[PDB]
């Protein structure tokens, strides 16, 4: 699932996924912003203290 | 538009549809040669369809003109959607008649409370999708930047306004991007992004057009 | 620090470690009573450990002082990490000696090229994790905002500098956030974020301290 992830350099890291995805972010994502285009460019604004999935 | 009404003929004459195969965004006619839309709606190749109402059947009163220039706001950010505004210059001026007409740029900004009319051919279901043939309209007020920020924290910059209802049910949705939010006869917003559609506590975020009037002036006059 | 050296005694006297159980971030001593770190390291309850070299054993030359004030930069954004800077006022001034000393704030900004020393007790493996007892040091240059932006697009604001190597192999890593990037004897950066550690083309991004000198001055003088 996430390809680009930006984590801070803290113990634990605060991580974000930077991927703009097609119509969807994922099913594990509680903060999904989408543009209101057709299709939508969607990004998951979730923060997790470690960096993997969102899927 | 989730939960709005069918607009009625010649009610929204500045509404523009951006097409590249099919409707992918909307926009507003601001003078006979320049359309304003949202920067995230950018494609190379856009065909502007003006005087549209049922976008599915040809009703002989439409004007289809190719975009000659597509210019996104220089500081547009694809990740935070800041400065989400784009100017399309038509390869020929639209002939202005009843079905086709210009919106006015803001004499000033809207104040939290002002009701506006949002319009588009985008989805009508918060949960699911129906895509209407006829142009949908929705009356909604501008929310306070304070409500807007509390609803979307760390994300709302000073070039974004929330318009809609904190209680959900009525909102713009996918397919409506780029469309107009006209208040008092002036274009105050461009439909941009949001968390889902018509969700509780999540109102549409729209580009704050009063912040860009001189940019618009400057680009139209310099191109 | 991935691929740096053990620092050697009394080499980095302004290095501070922030502790709340254990080292979670670092910081710099800027005068006897105020430490500068990064805003995303905020906890209520931080214990500042000064004059630390091996953080795992007590070597009797350390000063542990509680933070009395923790103030994050007002415009800090947790999602884009803009204005990632925080001021900690110690509940007692550190007694300044050889092991404990002040860094200077910038007379000006670093220019792309300047060599700096980054330092911290964070991870030493780009792939995996080892956490060193001894303070690690790394010499690295400031990259051009142009390289920095091309390496991380839409993300680098004008309060962020990239320091490191486009080749990879040497960089800060988790555990170093908040630490100093000192160039020419002046604190020019604070370690903040990056994609992974020591990756190819993905150098570290640091908070640009020259942009905040007057903020630092007025907060110290107003508190
Ligand atoms: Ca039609
Ligand atoms: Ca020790």
């Amino acid at each position: 699932c996430c390809d680009s992830c930006d984590c801070t350099k803290s113990k634990p890291p605060q991580c974000h996924c930077a991927n703009i995805r097609l119509n969807s972010c994922h099913s594990a994502c509680k903060s999904c912003i989408c543009t209101r285009s057709m299709p939508g460019k969607c990004r998951c604004l979730d923060t997790d203290d470690f960096c993997y999935k969102p899927c | 538009i989730v939960g709005g009404y069918t607009c009625a003929a010649n009610s929204v004459p500045y509404q523009v549809s951006l097409n590249s195969g099919s409707h992918f965004c909307g926009g507003s006619l601001i003078n006979s040669q320049w359309v304003v839309s949202a920067a995230h709606c950018y494609k190379s190749r856009i065909q502007v369809r003006l005087g549209e109402h049922n976008i599915d059947v040809l009703e002989g009163n439409e004007q289809f003109i190719n975009a000659a220039k597509i210019i996104t706001h220089p500081n547009f950010n694809g990740n935070t959607l800041d400065n989400d505004i784009m100017l399309i210059k038509l390869s020929s001026p639209a002939t202005l008649n009843s079905r086709v007409a210009t919106v006015s740029l803001p004499r000033s900004c809207a104040a939290a409370g002002t009701e506006c009319l949002i319009s588009g051919w985008g989805n009508t279901k918060s949960s699911g999708s129906s895509y209407p043939s006829l142009l949908q309209c929705l009356k909604a007020p501008v929310l306070s930047d304070s409500s807007c920020k509390s609803a979307y924290p760390g994300q709302i910059t000073g070039n974004m306004i929330c318009v809609g209802f904190l209680e959900g049910g009525k909102d713009s949705c996918q397919g409506d991007s780029g469309g107009p939010v006209v208040c008092n006869g002036q274009l105050q917003g461009i439909v941009s992004w949001g968390y889902g559609c018509a969700q509780k506590n999540k109102p549409g975020v729209y580009t704050k057009v009063c912040n860009y009037v001189n940019w618009i002036q400057q680009t139209i006059a310099a191109n």
